[PDB]
């Protein structure tokens, strides 16, 4: 019963069309919250979820002097990097960062995170300890130098293991109705002929959160991860999530295999068998 | 320069039922740069009004996007998502079957 | 709520 905040920050230079754009969002666990779009009219971070919302003008005013500090640094980064490169000037390019906390089912501290890429590629990364940064690349190394000297792990620590925990524990009591939900999947199975010989089966798993999920097909109680079509799970549109895994089997072999179904929400794994 | 093709599926919320209200969802993810083209048709005719999720990433940092529109489906309208990014060489064309 | 200090320039 594990959860997590985190928040996302993209930044994307666009040569001779003006400032770069800036996208911030937020996240408790699966469940966006807030979020921030500097091509949008209202200047300001806005609620993504409703009970966010009850948060006073204090809170809202506060994130969005926060993150417009974040929008304006990561504009000088996108530049800083060009240099470090020596890359052209009318080439679009990508930054992103991302940081947050977890917790454990105690909702004590687990770890924390904070880590920043350039065009895609791992850029600079805080380690485990809170305390290390690495480095993979020789531009990299000039950023851990400057961020070693202005002690920014240590302000980073302080965040992550205190205020990042200290936020999650009272969103999720604020919003509990749905962040602490466990709604198990709803499954069925179909069946539908490819040929004379051969047919489709597909399991699913749907109206499900948390996100987590396994889903699997066994033939005779044996892995079948090679000969399965497994989607990747996917966003219902209202807070819950769908996934489906299918096989093609040879007909008059149905009885031979099962789905497998594990969630937070199923007491006992499930398990289900075309019959 | 990093350029990962997104992957795409085309869905609806709730199962398919004819003549009940639902949405219709493209959910594209997996890509980047995040420069992406994403446009929900109904019988070939680019739909309107489709709203999409705030840009996120994942823990690899590839892109991911929720588009998605309130449909009505029946039994002879055909849906699909059109989706254009700098690693098709051609906008990719995936139809809703409401068996997938 | 977004960190307030730790978030400087590369």
């Amino acid at each position: 019963g594990s959860h997590s905040m985190r928040y996302f920050f993209t930044s994307v230079s666009r040569p001779g069309r003006g400032e770069p754009r800036f996208i911030a969002v937020g996240y408790v666990d699966d469940t966006q919250f807030v979020r921030f779009d500097s091509d949008a009219a209202s200047q300001r971070m806005e609620p993504r979820a409703p009970w966010i919302e009850q948060e006073g003008p204090e809170y809202w005013d506060g994130e969005t002097r926060k993150v417009k500090a974040h929008s304006q640094t990561h504009r000088v980064d996108l530049g800083t990097l060009r240099g470090y490169y020596n890359q052209s000037e009318a080439g679009s390019h990508t930054v992103q960062r991302m940081y947050g906390c977890d917790v454990g089912s105690d909702w004590r501290f687990l770890r924390g995170y904070h880590q920043y890429a350039y065009d895609g590629k791992d850029y600079i990364a805080l380690k485990e300890d809170l305390r290390s940064w690495t480095a993979a690349d020789m531009a990299a190394q000039t950023t851990k130098h400057k961020w070693e000297a202005a002690h920014v792990a240590e302000q980073l620590r302080a965040y992550l293991e205190g205020t990042c925990v200290e936020w999650l524990r009272r969103y999720l009591e604020n919003g509990k109705e749905t962040l602490q939900r466990t709604d198990a999947p709803k499954t069925h199975m179909t069946h539908h002929a490819v040929s004379d010989h051969e047919a489709t089966l597909r399991c699913w798993a749907l109206s499900f959160y948390p996100a987590e999920i396994t889903l699997t097909w066994q033939r005779d109680g044996e892995d079948q991860t090679q000969d399965t079509e497994l989607v990747e799970t996917r966003p219902a549109g209202d807070g819950t999530f769908q996934k489906w895994a299918a096989v093609v089997v040879p007909s008059g072999q149905e009885q031979r295999y099962t789905c497998h179904v594990q969630h937070e929400g199923l007491p006992k794994p499930l398990t289900l068998r075309w019959e | 320069m990093i350029q990962r093709t997104p992957k795409i599926q085309v869905y609806s919320r709730h199962p398919a039922e004819n003549g009940k209200s639902n949405f219709l969802n493209c959910y594209v993810s997996g890509f980047h740069p995040s420069d992406i083209e994403v446009d929900l048709l109904k019988n070939g005719e680019r739909i309107e009004k489709v709203e999409h999720s705030d840009l996120s990433f994942s823990k690899d940092w590839s892109f991911y996007l929720l588009y998605y529109t309130e449909f009505t489906p029946t039994e002879k309208d055909e849906y699909a998502c059109r989706v254009n990014h700098v690693t098709l060489s051609q906008p990719k064309i995936v139809k809703w079957d409401r068996d997938m | 709520a977004l960190a307030g200090i730790g978030i400087l320039t590369v």
